[PDB]
């Protein structure tokens, strides 16, 4: 799978509380995390479906 | 708010919660039809909740009003965070009382050392997470621009101001964005960004409201 899928969820510097999905490699599935609102990294999706499609692997 | 305290019930009547399913940002009521928040708190649909203390319990003093107009500053940069300010026009004028009140805009820019009150329902932990039911408060000073710049090398513009402590321990955090920084009864800052929360040498960065009084007044009068 892509390298960014293996990186820990990145909240970023902004201070909003935006619920996003990230791929948890250890768990083998996408989970939610708190995104701050700006400068998002790639392991950040608006849906579990988009997250698994991109980072679920094969 | 990390390292703060629970605000006395409705002691911050200008504080509002921005909600789009769940609380995601704060804001400040500046007149019976307008709220000012951070531009990065933009969402196509926003419900403004006023008169809140416990955001997870219907207390009996709340007013729920939808955002009719959402106007971000025309020069907002989503990467540098310069001009991180946004105006929200309410679908209907709110009823002003002891629990729902307006906060005055700055008469001029407050100097470094001015003590202020920061508030919000953001994370209360620097490590891990704890979303508080009750509104949190924090008394903190506007820091010298030189210290702000030293803490955030090359990232601070004239439209930003650091508020907090260089030693860390107390700061605003995720869920506080768009919220108020009030000094001597005037809204001098808006919770914007920072590296982590309550970390030493990284106090929170806030939108310097005194640079936008005219933009706010002109925008309200035109909409
Ligand atoms: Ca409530």
């Amino acid at each position: 799978r892509p390298d960014f899928c293996l990186e820990p969820p990145y909240t970023g510097p902004c201070k909003a509380r935006i619920i996003r999905y990230f791929y948890n490699a250890k768990a083998g599935l996408c989970q939610t995390f708190v995104y701050g609102g700006c400068r998002a990294k790639r392991n950040n999706f608006k849906s579990a479906e988009d997250c698994m499609r991109t980072c679920g692997g094969a | 708010i990390v390292g703060g305290y629970t605000c006395q019930e409705n002691s911050v009547p200008y504080q509002v919660s921005l909600n789009s399913g769940y609380h995601f940002c704060g804001g400040s009521l500046i007149n019976d039809q307008w709220v000012v928040s951070a531009a990065h708190c933009y969402k196509s649909r926003i419900q403004v909740r006023l008169g809140e203390h416990n955001i997870n319990v219907l207390e009996g003093n709340e007013q729920f009003v939808n955002a009719a107009k959402i106007i971000k500053h025309p020069n907002f940069d989503r990467k540098t965070l310069n001009n991180d300010i946004m105006l929200i026009k309410l679908s209907s004028p709110v009823k002003l009382n002891a629990r729902v009140a307006t906060v005055a805009l700055p008469s001029s820019c407050a100097p470094a050392g001015t003590q202020c009150l920061i508030s919000g329902w953001g994370n209360t932990l620097s490590s891990g997470v704890n979303e508080p039911d009750l509104l949190q408060c924090l008394d903190a000073p506007l820091l010298p621009q030189a210290d702000c710049e030293a803490s955030y090398p090359g990232k601070i513009t004239d439209n930003m101001v650091c508020v907090g402590f260089l030693e860390g321990g107390k700061d605003s955090c995720q869920g506080d964005s768009g919220g108020p920084v009030v000094c001597n009864g005037e809204l001098q800052g808006i919770v914007s960004w920072g590296y982590g929360c309550a970390l030493p040498d990284n106090p929170g960065v806030y939108t310097k409201v005194c640079n936008y009084v005219d933009w706010i007044q002109d925008t309200i009068a035109a909409n």
